[PDB]
C-alpha cells in the first residue's frame, strides 16, 4: 500500500495513485533526490511540482512559450532544468517562481537534456538543421563546449559518474562516446 | 485668390537673402489659448481608458499599450501601401486602408462612402452524383 | 521554378469551385506554397511523435501540430 | 436567481450525459472526478454542454427548413442516395452553415481524383 | 519489403515519373538567406525623403498617444517606399487615427471584461449600454435594485458623476490594471494581439508581478499542514580611479 | 434520472406516436422505442475514473444523437455526426480548463478589513466569482440555464400534446 | 519496367524531399531597437564621411 | 424628425446626418414559420426606460410641442417614396427588379428603429462626456455608438478559448 | 580550411 | 567560396574558438549538497554577481505667457518653445572632388 | 479497394521518413487541410485584384503575419515562434547578470516560493 499523511487517509489500502491537473499530454516526469517531490511537464506549456506525501500539486512554473518537452532535477535535487519548443534552455530553483538562468544559442527545438555530476554544468541537444550538443555553465550562463557529428535525431544524453565522459544516441542506431575536456 | 502652400523644397523661415512669392499665401496655424497638444496627447490614453472601463494603469501596462499603438500603425500602413501599388495606383487612398482593416483585424469605420462555380465543377459534381446512385 | 510534388490540377479544381480563371505563373506559385505548407505540417507532426517515444503517427499528433502553427482546427 | 438555490435544485436539472463521460473529459481537462469534486459542479458543467449542443441543433434545423439556381454550396461534400421519403436529413451543408456562426470551419473537398 | 513493391507499382506511371523527376532539383543552396543576412549585419531623390521616418520620436519614447499629425508625418515615407509618387489622399490621416483609437479601445475592453465585476447599472447615462458588460454578484444585484427603486421614488441622489451609492462604493474599491491581469487574460484568448507576437512574448518572459519587491519571500514544505505548505508569520590606472571615473561618467550620462 | 432527463423521453415518444398517426392518415411506418444499453460488469484497481476513450466517445455520440432527434431531424449523415461529436468534446474540455484557470489564479494584496487582521494576500476571485466567470466566458448565465432546464421542454411537451389531439380528431373525422 | 529498380528510385527520390518556400519567413523584433540602430547608422555614416575618414585612428603611444 | 422624436431637440450638423445615412444604407444593402414544431409532421390540420422616459417627456411637453412631436412621428424612408428608395438602395444592383411592396414596408419599419437606437445610444455617450468636463450630438458620439452596436455575444467566440486565433465575422445587423 | 580561419 | 565563412561551417568554427577560450574546466564531482554549495560559492563571477533591478516608476508663468504671445506666427523659433552635421558642405566637397577628378582625366 | 492518388503518395512519403505505422485518417486530413489553405489564399488574392503572381505573393505575405511561425528552420530561420536572436541574447544578458540565490544546507530541498505564488487555500 501507498501511504498518505492526511488524517482522513489514515491506513488506506491502495498501491497505485493518480496525479491529475495537467491539461495536455505529459512528456516528462522526474523524481527528486525516499522521494518526496515529483516534477512534470506537459504540452500545455507548464511545469508542475507535486508532493508524494499528500499527493497534491504545490507550485506551477510558467516561463515557457509553447510546449515543454523535457524537465530534469539536479544531481542533488534543489536546482532543475527544462527545455522544449522555443529553443531556449531554462534553469530554475524550487525557491523562485521565475527562472534564474536562461541559455540561448540553439537554432532549433531541444530534444535531450543532461546534468554534470558536480551540479554546475548542463548539456543540451537540438534537432533538424542544427544537430549539435552544447555544454552550458550555470554560474555565467554561457556555452563552453560544442560537440558535432550526429546526422540523426538525438534521443538520449548521459554523463559518466566520474565526470569525464559523455554518451549520446540517435535514431540511426549509433552511440557516440565523447571526451569532455578535449571536445573530441 | 485661394491660399496656396509653400512648394519647391528650398525651405521656409530661413533668415537669409534667398527670398525667391505667391499672390496670397496661407496663414500658418497658431493658437493662443493655453492648452497645448503636447499635454492633451498625454491625456488621450486616460480618456480612452475612462471610456472602456465605464491613474487606471500601472507604469508597466501603459508602455505595452503605447507599443501596441506604434506597432499597429507601422504595420497597417506597410500592408496598405503595397496593396495600393499592386492595382496600378500612384496614390494611397482610404479604400486600401479599409480593405486591410476589415480583412486582417475585423475593424469597420462608418461614414466614408461574389463567386459562383463554373461548368467544369458542375460537370464533376454531376459525374459524382451519377456514380452515387 | 523547381519540380513540384503537388499537382497543379488540384489547385485548378479549387479555383474551378470559385469561378476563377488562373494563368500558369500564379498556378505554379500557389502549388509551390501548398507543398511547402504540407512539409511544415509534417515536420511538426514528426517532432510531436518523437517527443512521446513512438514510431506510430496518430491523428492527435497532427492536431497538436496544427494547434501549434495557429491553424483553424479540423473536426 | 441565486447560485446557491440553483445548485441546491440540481436534483431536478441533471442532463442526459452519463457520469462516465463527464468524469473522462474532466480528467482529460485536469479536474479530479466527483469523488473529490462536488457532484453538483460536474452536473452543472454537463448541463452547460447540453445547452450549447441544443443551441447548435436548433440552428441548422432552421437552416435546413428555410432551404425547402438550386445547386449546392461548394465545400460540403457528403451523402449518398440522399435518404428516402419526405424526411428531414442532417447534412454537412446545414451543420456547416449553423456552426459558422460559432466560429468553426468544416469545409472539405467533394472529390479527390 | 515485398509490400512496398506492390504499393509503388499500384501508382500509375504518370505519378511515378512525377515523383522520380524530383531528383533533378538542384538541392538547397539557401542563398536567399543573404538578403535576410544583409538585413541584420530630372529625377527625385526619394531616399532623402524616406530617411525622414527615423527623425521623429515613437509614442513609447515621448509618452504621447499617436494623433493625426504624427500619422501624417509617418505616411509619406511609406508611400515613397512602395512607389506611390503622388503621396496620399488629404483625408487619410484622420481615418487612420480613428482606426487606431478603435483598435486600442477594443483590446482594453477585452482585457477588462475578463477580470472585473460589479459595474454600474443601466439606470441612466452610465454603464456599458448595448455593448458587452461585466458579471454581478447576488448581494450587489440586490442592493443595486433596491437603490434604483429608491431613486425612482425620489429618496436617493446620485453623485456629480451620476453614480448611485452602491455603484460609487463598488467603483472606489477597484484599482489600476496590472500585469497579472494581462497575463491571466492572455491565457483565455488572443485579445486581438495575434499579429503582434513580440508584445505577447514580452509579457510572458518578464518578471512576475510583485516578484522583485519581495525577493526574500519564502514558504516551506510541511506535510502536517492543510495544504502541505507552511507560511512563516599607464596614467590613472583603472583599479585606483574607477570610482572617480564612474562619478564623472554618471555626471555625463545625467 | 431527473425531472429534466424525463419529459425529454416523453417528448420523443409523443413525436413517434404522432408520426405513426401521420403515416396512417397519409395511407388513407413502424418505429421502435429508444433504449440505452449498458456495459458488462467492470472492475477497477484503486480509486479513479475509467479511462476508456472509445466507450466514452460512443456514449457522447448517443447523447448528441438524442438531442438532434429532439431538434426535429429524422435521418443523418455519419460524417456530420462525427463532426458535431468532436465539437462537443472540445467544448467540454475548454469549459473545464477555464474553470481551472480561474481557480488557480495568483493572489493579490489584502486591503480593508482583511489587512487589519494581519493578512498579506487574498484570493483574486471568490468561489462564486470563479463559477460566474467560467459561465460568462463560455456564453452562459444562471437565468438562461434555469429557464432552459425548467420551462422550455415543458412548453414543447404541451405543444406536442395539443398537436397530437388535433391530429387524432382529424383522423377520426376523416374515417367517418 | 523492372519493379525493383522502380521501387528503389521512387523511395530514394522520396527520402531526399526538401521543398523550397515562395516568400521568406519573417523574423520579429521590437520597434525601438530598429529605430535606434537606424539612427546610429545615420550618425556614424555622417561622421565617417561614408568610410573615407578614420576617426578611431590613434597616433603615438597614448 | 426621426432624431427629434428620439429626444434630440438640437440642430444636428451635416456630418452627423451624413454618417447616420451612411450607416443606414450599409445596413439596408447588407440585408407560422417554417421551423415550428408543427413542421415536424407531414400532415397539417387547420387550427380550431424608453417608454417611461417618453411618457415623462410627453407629460412635460406643451400643446404646440406635442403637436410637433406627433407630426414628426410619421417620418418614413419608404412611404410614398418607392422609386426614390429603390434608386437609393440599389435594388437592381443586389436583387432582381421590383421586389414586392411588403418588403418595402418591412424595410421602412426596420430603418426607423435603426435610427432610433443609434440616437438613443449617442445621447447617453454625449451626456457622460459632458459630465466629466465639469449643444447637439456630434460624429464622434455616433462613432462610439456604432462601435458599441457591433459587439457580439460571448457565445460566438467560446470555441476559440485557449487559442491564439482572430475572430473574423460579417457586418452585424443591428 | 577551418584551422586557418580559427588561427 | 565567395564569403570568408560559409554558414554551414559556422558551428564547427565556433566549437574550435571555444576550445581556445576555455581549455580547462572543473570536472570533479561532488558527493552531497554541501559540496555543491561550496563549489557554487567558490566559482562566483563578478560580472554575474549583481542584485536584482529596481521596479519601474513613473511668478514665471506671466513671463512665459508674454514670451509665448510675442512669438506668435514664428516659423522656427515658435517650434522650439541642435546637432549640426554639416551634411551639405560635405556633399559639396565630394561633388567638387569628383568634378575635379573628371576634369583631370581630359 | 479504391484509394485516391496523393494519398498513396503522402503515405509513401511518410514511410520514407521513418514512420512504421499511421492511422488511416491522416491522409484525408492532410488533403482537406490543403484544400482549405488553397481556398483561403486565392480568396484573399482575388480581392487585391485576372489574378497575377504579385497578388498571390502579397496574399501569402499578408497571411504570414499571424500564422505558420514554425517549421524546422535553422540559422536565421523563422521557427520556434519567429523571435530574433539578438533580442533573445539581450534578454539573456539582462537575466543572467544577477547573483545565484544563497541557500543554507538546512533549507536545501525544503524551501518554496512566496505565499503569493503557491497553491494554498484552493480546495
Amino acid at each position: 500500500p501507498l501511504k498518505s499523511a492526511l488524517e482522513n487517509e489514515k491506513n488506506l489500502k491502495v498501491n497505485n495513485r493518480k496525479l491529475i491537473g495537467h491539461s495536455g499530454p505529459v512528456y516528462g516526469v522526474s523524481f527528486s533526490d525516499s522521494s518526496k517531490l515529483l516534477l512534470s511537464c506537459s504540452a500545455d506549456g507548464q511545469i508542475r511540482l507535486w508532493s508524494l506525501e499528500i499527493w497534491a500539486c504545490l507550485c506551477i512554473y510558467k516561463a515557457h512559450d509553447g510546449p515543454v518537452f523535457r524537465v530534469l532535477w539536479g544531481p542533488h535535487g534543489h536546482y532543475f532544468a527544462s527545455a522544449g519548443w522555443d529553443k531556449t534552455v531554462r534553469v530554475f530553483t524550487q525557491d523562485h517562481a521565475s527562472a534564474v538562468r536562461i541559455m540561448v544559442g540553439h537554432d532549433t527545438s531541444i530534444s535531450a537534456l543532461a546534468w554534470h555530476p558536480n551540479g554546475t554544468y548542463v548539456f543540451s541537444a537540438s534537432d533538424e538543421m542544427d544537430k549539435s550538443i552544447r555544454m552550458w555553465s550555470v554560474i555565467t550562463g554561457n556555452c563552453v563546449r560544442i560537440f558535432t557529428g550526429h546526422t540523426h535525431y538525438i534521443t538520449a544524453l548521459e554523463c559518466a559518474h566520474n565526470g569525464k565522459i559523455l554518451a549520446s544516441a540517435d535514431t540511426g542506431g549509433n552511440i557516440f562516446i565523447w571526451d569532455i575536456e578535449k571536445g573530441t | 485668390p485661394q491660399p496656396v502652400p509653400n512648394i519647391g523644397g528650398a525651405g521656409s523661415g530661413r533668415p537669409t537673402y534667398t527670398s525667391g512669392q505667391p499672390a496670397l499665401p496661407k496663414t500658418p496655424a497658431f493658437q493662443l489659448e493655453g492648452e497645448g497638444e503636447r499635454v492633451l496627447n498625454k491625456k488621450k490614453l486616460d480618456e480612452l481608458v475612462r471610456q472602456v472601463c465605464g491613474n487606471m494603469l500601472t507604469p508597466e501596462v501603459e508602455e505595452s499599450v503605447l507599443n501596441m499603438a506604434d506597432a499597429f500603425v507601422d504595420n497597417v500602413l506597410h500592408q496598405a501601401c503595397r496593396n495600393a501599388k499592386e492595382r496600378g495606383s500612384k496614390v494611397l487612398e482610404i479604400r486600401d486602408i479599409q480593405l486591410v482593416l476589415e480583412r486582417v483585424y475585423n475593424i469597420r469605420i462608418p461614414g466614408y462612402a461574389k463567386v459562383q462555380p463554373n461548368s467544369n465543377w458542375i460537370k464533376k459534381m454531376s459525374a459524382v452524383q451519377a456514380a452515387k446512385v | 521554378g523547381p519540380k513540384l510534388l503537388w499537382n497543379p490540377e488540384n489547385v485548378r479544381d479549387v479555383a474551378d469551385a470559385l469561378g476563377i480563371t488562373l494563368s500558369e505563373e500564379p498556378l505554379r506559385l500557389l502549388a509551390q506554397d501548398v507543398e511547402y505548407r504540407i512539409g511544415q505540417v509534417i515536420v511538426e507532426s514528426l517532432r510531436f511523435m518523437r517527443a512521446a517515444n513512438r514510431t506510430t503517427l496518430t491523428v492527435q499528433d497532427v492536431s497538436l501540430a496544427l494547434r501549434v502553427l495557429d491553424v483553424e482546427p479540423l473536426y | 436567481a441565486s447560485l446557491r438555490e440553483f445548485l441546491n435544485k440540481m436534483d431536478d436539472y441533471a442532463p442526459i450525459i452519463p457520469d462516465a463521460v463527464t468524469n473522462y473529459y474532466m480528467t482529460r481537462a485536469g479536474l479530479p472526478p466527483p469523488p473529490q469534486t462536488d457532484i453538483r459542479l460536474a452536473r452543472l458543467l454537463a448541463l452547460a454542454t447540453q445547452k450549447f449542443i441544443a443551441d447548435i441543433a436548433a440552428d441548422a434545423y432552421q437552416y435546413s427548413r428555410i432551404r425547402a439556381l438550386g445547386i449546392q454550396r461548394p465545400g460540403y461534400g457528403g451523402g449518398g442516395q440522399g435518404g428516402s421519403q419526405n424526411r428531414t436529413v442532417l447534412t454537412m451543408e446545414d451543420l456547416g452553415m449553423a456552426v459558422s456562426e460559432f466560429g468553426v470551419n468544416v469545409k472539405r473537398s467533394e472529390f479527390y481524383r | 519489403e515485398r509490400r512496398l513493391k506492390g504499393e509503388v507499382m499500384q501508382l500509375p506511371a504518370r505519378d511515378r515519373r512525377r515523383i522520380k523527376e524530383l531528383a533533378h532539383n538542384d538541392f538547397d543552396p539557401y542563398d536567399a538567406l543573404a538578403n535576410v543576412l544583409m538585413e541584420h549585419a530630372l529625377k527625385m531623390n526619394f531616399d532623402l525623403e524616406i530617411r525622414k521616418r527615423y527623425a521623429q520620436p515613437l509614442a513609447v519614447e515621448s509618452g504621447e498617444f499617436p494623433d493625426t499629425s504624427n500619422i501624417e508625418s509617418r505616411m509619406l515615407p511609406f508611400c515613397y517606399e512602395a512607389g506611390l509618387s503622388s503621396g496620399h489622399a488629404p483625408d487619410a490621416a484622420q481615418f487612420m487615427s480613428i482606426a487606431t483609437e478603435t483598435f486600442i479601445k477594443e483590446v482594453m475592453s477585452a482585457i477588462f471584461s475578463r477580470t472585473r465585476s460589479n459595474g454600474p447599472g443601466d439606470s441612466g447615462s452610465a454603464g456599458f449600454g448595448l455593448g458587452s458588460g461585466w458579471i454581478q454578484t447576488h448581494r450587489y444585484r440586490k442592493q443595486l435594485a433596491k437603490e434604483e427603486e429608491a431613486f425612482q421614488r425620489g429618496e436617493i441622489s446620485r453623485d456629480k458623476m451620476g453614480l448611485l451609492p452602491v455603484e460609487a462604493k463598488a467603483a472606489s474599491e477597484r484599482g489600476p490594471l496590472g500585469m497579472a491581469d494581462v497575463r491571466l487574460a492572455l491565457e483565455m484568448g488572443d485579445c486581438g494581439l495575434a499579429g503582434f507576437p513580440v508584445i505577447v512574448k514580452s509579457v510572458i518572459y518578464g518578471w512576475r508581478e510583485g516578484e522583485l519587491e519581495n525577493w526574500e519571500d519564502y514558504t516551506y514544505v510541511d506535510p502536517s499542514r492543510p495544504d502541505g505548505i507552511a507560511i512563516p508569520s599607464w596614467e590613472g590606472a583603472e583599479p585606483e580611479t574607477s570610482d572617480l571615473l564612474n562619478a564623472v561618467l554618471d555626471s555625463c550620462l545625467a | 434520472s431527473s425531472r429534466l432527463t424525463r419529459r425529454i423521453d416523453a417528448n420523443i415518444r409523443q413525436m413517434q406516436e404522432t408520426r405513426k398517426l401521420c403515416s396512417k392518415i397519409g395511407v388513407i411506418i413502424q418505429t421502435h422505442p429508444f433504449v440505452e444499453a449498458d456495459i458488462e460488469p467492470h472492475y477497477i484497481s484503486g480509486e479513479g475514473p475509467v479511462m476508456a476513450g472509445e466507450v466514452c466517445r460512443s456514449a457522447l455520440q448517443r447523447s448528441v444523437a438524442k438531442i438532434f432527434y429532439h431538434a426535429g431531424f429524422e435521418e443523418l449523415q455519419p460524417s456530420a455526426l462525427d463532426c458535431i461529436t468532436d465539437i462537443a468534446s472540445d467544448y467540454f474540455q475548454k469549459l473545464v480548463r477555464t474553470f481551472n484557470v480561474y481557480r488557480e489564479a495568483e493572489k493579490k494584496p489584502a486591503t480593508g478589513a482583511a489587512a487589519e487582521r494581519g493578512a498579506r494576500f487574498v484570493p483574486r476571485f471568490t468561489p462564486e466569482e470563479v463559477i460566474l466567470h467560467t459561465l460568462d466566458e463560455n456564453g452562459h448565465d444562471i437565468d438562461s440555464l434555469e429557464a432552459y432546464a425548467r420551462d422550455e421542454v415543458e412548453r414543447l411537451g404541451n405543444k406536442l400534446a395539443q398537436i397530437h389531439e388535433r391530429m387524432k380528431g382529424h383522423l377520426a373525422d376523416l374515417l367517418r | 519496367v523492372d519493379s525493383d529498380e522502380e521501387t528503389a528510385a521512387v523511395m530514394s527520390a522520396l527520402a531526399n524531399w526538401n521543398p523550397q518556400p515562395v516568400v521568406p519567413q519573417p523574423v520579429f523584433a521590437p520597434l525601438k531597437r530598429q529605430y535606434q540602430l537606424a539612427r546610429l547608422h545615420e550618425q556614424l555614416q555622417a561622421a565617417t564621411n561614408g568610410g573615407r575618414t578614420n576617426i578611431f585612428k590613434v597616433v603615438g603611444f597614448g | 424628425q426621426m432624431m427629434y422624436v428620439s429626444g434630440e431637440t438640437g440642430e444636428p450638423s451635416l456630418e452627423t446626418t451624413g454618417i447616420i445615412e451612411d450607416i443606414v444604407r450599409q445596413q439596408v444593402i447588407e440585408i407560422g414559420l417554417p421551423w415550428e414544431p408543427a413542421s415536424f409532421y407531414s400532415v397539417e390540420v387547420p387550427e380550431r426606460q424608453r417608454l417611461r422616459k417618453a411618457d415623462e417627456r410627453t407629460k412635460a411637453m406643451t400643446k404646440e410641442e406635442y403637436v410637433t412631436w406627433s407630426e414628426f412621428r410619421q417620418a418614413s424612408f419608404t412611404y410614398r417614396k418607392g422609386k426614390r428608395f429603390r434608386e437609393w438602395a440599389g435594388f437592381g444592383l443586389v436583387t432582381d427588379s421590383k421586389p414586392s411592396d411588403d418588403i418595402i414596408d418591412i424595410l421602412g419599419f426596420l430603418t426607423f428603429e435603426m435610427v432610433q437606437t443609434l440616437t438613443e445610444e449617442a445621447l447617453k455617450i454625449k451626456e457622460q462626456e459632458d459630465l466629466h468636463r465639469e449643444t447637439p450630438v456630434e460624429p464622434r458620439h455616433i462613432q462610439e455608438a456604432f462601435r458599441r452596436l457591433q459587439q457580439r455575444p460571448k457565445k460566438a467566440r467560446a470555441m476559440l478559448n485557449g487559442t491564439k486565433l482572430q475572430q473574423r465575422t460579417q457586418l452585424k445587423l443591428f | 580550411n577551418l584551422n586557418q580561419i580559427v588561427t | 567560396d565567395h564569403m570568408e565563412l560559409d554558414p554551414k561551417n559556422i558551428y564547427e568554427v565556433e566549437a574550435k574558438i571555444l576550445l581556445a577560450t576555455y581549455p580547462k574546466l572543473d570536472l570533479e564531482p561532488t558527493k552531497n549538497a554541501e559540496e555543491t554549495i561550496a563549489k557554487l560559492e567558490k566559482l562566483a563571477h563578478p560580472e554575474h554577481s549583481h542584485k536584482p533591478p529596481e521596479p519601474k516608476v513613473r511668478d514665471e508663468a506671466l513671463a512665459a505667457e508674454q514670451e509665448r504671445y510675442m512669438l506668435t506666427l514664428d516659423e522656427r523659433l515658435s517650434s522650439k518653445l541642435w546637432e549640426p552635421r554639416f551634411e551639405r558642405f560635405k556633399l559639396i566637397e565630394n561633388i567638387k572632388q569628383e568634378h575635379a577628378e573628371k576634369k583631370e582625366q581630359e | 479497394s479504391p484509394r485516391p492518388r496523393d494519398a498513396r503518395t503522402l503515405e509513401l512519403l511518410l514511410t520514407a521518413q521513418g514512420v512504421t505505422s499511421f492511422e488511416p485518417r491522416v491522409s484525408q486530413l492532410l488533403l482537406d487541410f490543403a484544400y482549405r489553405h488553397t481556398a483561403a489564399v486565392l480568396s484573399d488574392a482575388l480581392h487585391l485584384s485576372s489574378i497575377t503572381a504579385n497578388a498571390v505573393a502579397l496574399a501569402i505575405s499578408s497571411r504570414l503575419g499571424y500564422q505558420f511561425r514554425g517549421g524546422g528552420g535553422g540559422y536565421y530561420g523563422g521557427g520556434g515562434g519567429g523571435a530574433s536572436k539578438d533580442w533573445m541574447l539581450e534578454l539573456a544578458r539582462e537575466r543572467n547578470k544577477v547573483a545565484l540565490p544563497r541557500v543554507l544546507p538546512s533549507e536545501w530541498g525544503v524551501r518554496l516560493p512566496g505565499e503569493r505564488f503557491v497553491l494554498s487555500g484552493v480546495s
